[PDB]
RNA sequence: GUGGAAAGGCGGGCAGAGGCGGUUU
């Protein structure tokens, strides 16, 4: 029942070799109260938000695989801009706002024909061990379809995914991301 | 439509000692890690966005040549009827309160309140200009934290009887007076025209919360907030896209919520202006 | 509003204990009938021989404002009044003793929500606190929500057999019953928070920086210093085996103690 | 209506909690002179230490800390009198002295409280919510509580014991007295009581104006609730609200001037026979602050007295009188 | 235990007076380290309660200490030197007691840094009146 | 229905302790009963809660004593009948006194219509269920001045030890008590804001308020006023009405009332109608 | 071409009523 692993236990669980769970959990879902007041007579009436909250250090990072040209002109200015406008939930209230650094990280994955996908991905065909994420989502103020989606950590055997697009009746092409990013695994027999 | 970004950046000092609480009796909001107050983004534009609805209140047959949108409204409340918009101001009710939001994108487009915060309307949607994000303490007021001073303390409140003299105690967590924290407020110019009047209303409710409180009890004289502006920089809309420092930058050391409008809107802002 | 939910630990090993048929048969039928059939007599009231004297806050009713939502073999969600999720937690656990031979057990995870919360946040929350109490030592119950240091050695979730014993230490001296303080200890509201603000100061930096002697400072100068001498002292046994502190297992008798006589 | 100044026709002391050993003082003449420490220290820390306060933490043989300020060489109250002594000193906010207000009206409750137990009846102020009683006293009373019952069947009544005194019931708290003004440096004197101690006092021939005033709200919102037998005898006569003044300075004249003919009972008795009698503490003897006057008192006395009586300088020890 | 002198404290100040001495022998500022610090003050309220002093005729001194306190903390000690001497002059008994540990203390304080050794005698001083109260 | 802001009257002064006062709370050396003081800074305040809550318990006997007189200017006050609902435990029996709070009754108007019409509700607020009528004035928390706050660095005295005694009357033995207090001459920075919600009755209400502030220099302010330690003293710095457009402009052209040694019996009875002429004219 | 857009944990609440640092030898 745990859900994440860092790069030395990552590694071990490829090649099914025994590993560790991490004993901390980096953040903490909190249930902050709001209110609502009348600006005549101020009465309160209550909702309860939820909220991601880190530690002093901790944070959030994702993957990038793929040439130089199109990080240099795409991704790296997205994210200048995305840092000082939120990445997705209230941002009115400073949700979502963040500063970006870049590194270099290394996996080192065994080579086979099964992998597993580090993100969610729409698949082409049937998979080999898998667990449904279900969402839609909000484009424009417009409400996108709940599509069935895979989660991460999810075993595909040459699937590259698939981007989809929703008509949506918008000005523009909604396109829903949903591709792999697989790095390879062994299965059990 | 996107051309930039003027972020407000300064110090919240609290002269007199704040309460927000979250429900020692009437714990104030806190970090669920460290332990250590805050200042929310909701309250803090929760509170100018009121403290400005009133102000437009008040000025509704005066601002229909400026704001087009202010035509509609009649001042008050749709309280007195249970009735959803219909000639008053406050006409939006959420859950058992009254709010002015406007109905839809091309009536938020000319109120001088949702051009600004936001509208959520139906069959269309308005979003905010400003983001304001919460406001921690000061890294010089995080090492008193560290020594052991104290960051919050506990303000004994009673109730006396007017007949008999009895009294009735009750506590109240409170943010001890003097703390700093750290705010920012990001202004996505979205339209070339619509930016200076943006600022300067943002300010004016900058200016009505120097003289009302912020959160908890206030009227007993609790929030006391004074505002202190380290910098504003302006971030084009070619600085999202080269990342070399077209920032321009509107320098303030000690000047107030006043002061940066006391004429000096049209004349610090002068490169701002030049640039669009 | 209070929300209990538990289950049975290490109860896939008991039913892989079974030679044939027939002992499956007999054991998963006789644990299914305590949380089917037995757990609705625990609420009524009943088998109170058993059962003994449980940490309550008042006196048991005869119709207990609780609600059974779900209960299956070895699983059971029930929401209710707080003050009697709190007396039930105590009261299952002693009678699921008593149903088995002491050789299955219960975590327990509780909480304290407000009312006009979504169900979905109340049952996460509380199933975040049912595995907190269940990797740890999983034969412990976890009563109120607890600041505690970093350290590894302190451990939010109190064992069954140890709460109670802080019950029947610390609670008949400050609590009288119905959310009535003890005699001679009326007008000292302000009193039980300050203690919980000098647990603050451990929270910070244990190894003794200052609670030691405050403690005694304020059981001084009120003039009551049976109430809780454990906290003045430092505790050498507690050093020698690297356990914390009495001073830091007091916030789940306090803090329970201090909603019941908040009004 | 306000400003009922008051003249002292006796020594008049407050005890405060300080008192002055000789390290303090030293009268290069008569005129006694009062330094203060921190300007004599450290001055002559410039000139020069450890022996300094090795004089002062010995406390022996005084005359040795005087002779090293004179020589090789402050100010402060400067009370003259007009060694081994200890003055008493009396009260000062700024080094400057007034008479305390609670003072002032702790001396006219003494004196209440022997009027509404003359008049006297009680069995009515204990007709409701019980659960010239001083007679059932001695039965009785057969760091002390001997006024928490007989000033709360007298003062305040509420209902474990039949009768405790809740302070919400007592019409004392309408009745506001406020701290005189600062008397001066020159009227500020110290003396020599001879009990047939040195003290520094006020000498007569002074003058500051205490500012008594009465709350009138009060009485309107609490004539439910008062359960006073001093409550009973003041708003039988009628109009309680503006009757409780004219209680107010008849019993501070006929107290204290039924003490005064007790008292007669040379030079001393001139002063006897030659505004509103008040007698204030440290001066008044056990008498005149008890309702033994009134006081079976032998035999309380001789378990729980007219012995001891001081004096000085030919006078007695506090006479003060309003208008 | 500290628990445990309450039960005999409520002739017996000499059998305490053996460990009076031996934390007056130690005079060295910071000599002891955290909890040696605290058990020292355990000793010395335990010995000033069998011959006891009142907070009062110390309470002139305790303000002395903690007008420095808020001065010393993001903000002179002669002058505490001075009035613990002089306080201890008008003793009548048991006010030299307590002059043997303060001025050992304040006589090294007289001379040193002031940030950290007064905020680390400051930690002490509450301790000895701290558990004074606890004991009576 | 239809809150407006028109602008803020902002009175600023310092409050001077002619005899010294008393505030207190519920440190390890110290006095038994101690003064109220600054977590940051250590000196004795004067809160905002025991500012306002002595102007309007002050005020509430005012309005009781006089029922026949205000009843005509103001409507809801025909509502009761004098005196407290403490006999009868109900909420509205028909008394002036008609909320409890804990155990004891102060007057709350119960609905935010009654509370627009109550001169001591509009001033002060409401709070019913469903209600909620907002103060219009704001009682700042009352800190020492800059010149008090030097003398405390130069090592003059703030506060005091007060000893009193109360005296067993039978057996003579006294019971000694320790109050700290602090010394009388000290000031203190105060402010208090009123928010012009309607021209109509801005003008009643200023004089609502300056009357409450003269019964407080007749009474006490806190802690034990019947022996002396309050007598407490406003003495007016400054006199300032914010109009809307100073919001606005931020330019420093707000009308000023000079207030210069000016009592709070001056500001009402000798130059109401002379000081308050050119705010009239802007509103 | 973001499970989004909009939403002050708030309104009202005196740390207060009583008390001669002076008795007595
Ligand atoms: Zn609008
Ligand atoms: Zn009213």
């Amino acid at each position: 029942k745990a859900k994440y692993l860092d790069l030395k236990n990552f590694e071990l669980a490829l090649r099914l070799r025994p590993f560790t769970i991490p004993e901390e959990i980096p953040y903490a879902r909190v249930d902050v109260p709001r209110v609502v007041l009348d600006r005549v007579t101020q009465d309160s009436s209550i909702y309860f938000w939820e909220e991601i909250r880190f530690r002093e250090k901790s944070g959030v990072y994702f993957l990038y695989s793929g040439p130089r040209e199109v990080f240099d002109g795409y991704i790296a200015p997205a994210m200048r801009f995305l840092g000082d406008t939120g990445i997705g939930g209230k941002s009115t209230w400073g949700a979502g706002l963040f500063e970006v650094e870049f590194h270099e990280m290394k996996i080192d994955a065994p080579g086979s024909e099964y992998s597993v996908t580090l993100s969610n991905a729409l698949p082409t065909k049937t998979p080999v061990l898998w667990r449904l994420l279900r969402k839609g989502g909000w484009s424009f103020g417009r409400r996108k379809p709940r599509m069935t989606f895979i989660a991460e950590g999810s075993i595909v055997k040459n699937d590259p995914g698939g981007m989809e697009r929703l008509e949506l009746g918008l000005s523009h092409e909604v396109y829903v991301y949903g591709l792999t990013f697989p790095l390879g695994v062994e299965l059990p027999e | 439509r996107f051309y930039g970004k003027i972020v407000i950046k300064g110090k919240i000092k609290a002269v007199t000692g704040l309460h927000i609480g979250s429900q020692i009796d009437n714990p104030v909001i806190k970090d669920p890690h460290t332990g250590l107050p805050y200042i929310p983004g909701s309250s803090l534009k929760g509170r100018l966005r009121s403290l400005f609805e009133i102000l437009v209140n008040s000025r509704l047959g005066e601002w229909r040549e400026k704001y087009p949108s202010l035509a509609n409204y009649s001042p008050g409340s749709c309280r007195p009827d249970n009735q959803e918009n219909c000639g008053k101001f406050f006409n939006r009710k959420i859950n058992r309160g009254w709010i002015h939001v406007c109905p839809d994108y091309e009536t938020a487009l000319a109120c001088p309140v949702c051009r600004l915060f936001g509208a959520s309307g139906k069959e269309s949607n308005f979003p905010s200009r400003i983001i304001v994000r919460d406001a921690f303490l000061t890294k010089e007021w995080e090492e008193k934290w560290r020594a052991g001073e104290a960051i919050t303390e506990a303000k004994i409140e009673v109730g006396i009887d007017r007949v008999t003299s009895q009294a009735n105690p009750r506590t109240n967590e409170r943010v001890v007076a003097g703390a700093e924290f750290e705010f920012e407020i990001i202004y996505n110019v979205e339209n070339t025209t619509h930016w200076r009047d943006d600022i300067k209303n943002l300010l004016t409710a900058m200016a009505l919360l120097e003289d009302s409180y912020l959160g908890g009890s206030g009227s007993r004289g609790y929030g006391k907030v004074k505002f202190i502006f380290d910098s504003f920089e302006f971030r084009p809309l070619d600085y999202y896209r080269t990342g070399k420092d077209e920032d321009i930058v509107s320098i303030d050391a000690r000047e107030k919520s006043v002061s940066d409008i006391l004429s000096g809107f049209d004349s610090l802002f002068s490169e701002v202006e030049g640039k669009l | 509003l209070g929300v209990m939910k538990g289950d049975v630990d290490r109860l896939g090993e008991f039913f892989s204990s079974m030679d044939s048929p027939s002992k499956l048969a007999t054991a998963s039928r006789f644990m299914d009938y305590f949380f089917k059939g037995y757990i609705g007599a625990i609420i009524e009231g009943k088998f109170g021989y058993i059962i003994g004297d449980v940490p309550s806050l008042r006196d048991w009713p005869e119709e207990p404002d609780i609600v059974v939502v779900y209960a299956g073999g070895d699983d059971f969600f029930i929401v209710g009044a707080w003050d009697q999720i709190f007396e039930l937690a105590f009261r299952v656990r002693r009678a699921f003793n008593a149903y088995t031979g002491g050789k299955l057990t219960l975590s327990v995870g509780l909480g304290y929500f407000d009312e006009r919360t979504p169900i979905y946040r109340m049952a996460d929350v509380v199933s975040e606190r049912l595995d907190t109490a269940k990797d740890e030592g999983r034969n412990r119950v976890f009563v109120v929500g607890r600041s505690r240091p970093l350290d590894g050695k302190h451990k939010l979730s109190y064992e069954w057999n140890h709460y109670e014993e802080l019950w029947r230490t610390y609670a008949p001296r400050i609590y009288a019953g119905n959310g009535r303080l003890k005699g001679k200890l009326e007008s000292k509201k302000g009193l039980l928070w300050k203690l919980l603000e000098i647990r603050e100061l451990y929270v910070r930096d244990p190894n003794d920086v200052r609670w030691a002697y405050l403690t005694a400072y304020l059981l001084g100068r009120h003039g009551l210093s049976d109430l809780f001498p454990e906290l003045v002292g430092i505790d050498t046994k507690a050093v020698e085996r690297k356990e914390p502190q009495p001073v830091y297992w007091v916030d789940g008798v306090l803090k329970i103690v201090l909603m019941a006589v908040r009004r | 209506m306000t400003e009922r100044t008051l003249k002292v026709l006796s020594p008049l002391h407050i005890g405060t909690g300080n008192e002055l050993t000789p390290v303090d003082i030293y009268p290069r003449e008569n005129i006694i002179h009062v330094l203060d420490t921190e300007r004599l220290v450290n001055d002559l820390m410039n000139l020069g230490e450890l022996n300094e306060i090795l004089a002062l933490l010995k406390n022996p043989p005084a005359y040795i800390w005087k002779g090293y300020i004179e020589e090789f060489h402050p100010s402060d109250y400067s009370i003259y009198t007009l060694k081994s002594m200890q003055i008493k000193e009396f009260i000062k906010l700024n080094g400057r002295p007034y008479i305390p207000g609670s003072s002032l009206k702790g001396a006219i409750r003494t004196a209440v409280l022997y009027k509404a137990l003359k008049e006297c009846r009680a069995v009515m102020r204990v007709v409701s919510k019980v659960n010239d009683v001083l007679d059932y006293y001695m039965s009785f009373l057969s760091r002390k509580r001997a006024d928490d019952l007989l000033e709360a069947i007298v003062f305040g009544m509420e209902p474990r014991s039949k009768i405790r005194y809740e302070p919400k019931r007592d019409p004392m708290k309408a009745l506001i007295v406020r701290d005189s003004k600062p008397v001066g440096r020159k009227h500020l004197a110290v003396y020599h009581v001879e009990v047939i101690i040195w003290v520094e006092a006020i000498e007569p021939g002074a003058a500051t104006d205490v500012e008594i005033h009465v709350d009138t709200e009060a009485l309107r919102l609490n004539a439910d609730y008062f359960n006073g037998l001093l409550w009973e005898c003041l708003k039988e006569r009628g109009e309680p609200g503006e009757v409780f003044e004219d209680f107010l300075w008849e019993a501070v004249d006929e107290f204290y001037t039924a003490v005064m003919k007790y008292e007669t009972i040379s030079q001393v008795r001139s002063f006897y026979a030659s505004g509103h009698v008040l007698r204030l503490g440290w001066g008044s003897g056990w008498l005149a602050m008890t309702i033994g006057l009134l006081l079976k008192w032998e035999n309380v006395r001789k378990k729980l007295f007219p012995k001891t009586r001081r004096l000085a300088d030919g006078m007695p020890m506090g006479w003060v009188v309003l208008e | 235990v500290v628990g445990i002198k309450k039960m005999l404290e409520g002739q017996w100040e000499a059998i305490q007076p053996y460990f009076d001495n031996v934390v007056r022998e130690a005079k060295n500022f910071l000599e002891w380290s955290p909890n040696k610090r605290l058990a020292n003050a355990v000793t010395v309220a335990a010995y000033l309660t069998s011959q006891g002093l009142k907070t009062n005729q110390v309470r002139k001194i305790l303000d002395m200490a903690r007008t420095t306190e808020l001065k010393v903390k993001r903000g002179k000690d002669d002058l505490v030197k001075m009035r613990y001497l002089l306080a201890y002059t008008v003793g009548k008994y048991s006010l030299d007691a307590f002059h043997r540990i303060l001025d050992p203390m304040l006589e090294v304080l007289m001379g040193s840094p002031k940030k950290e050794n007064f905020e680390k005698f400051y930690d002490f001083l509450q301790a000895v009146v701290a558990y004074h109260k606890f004991f009576g």
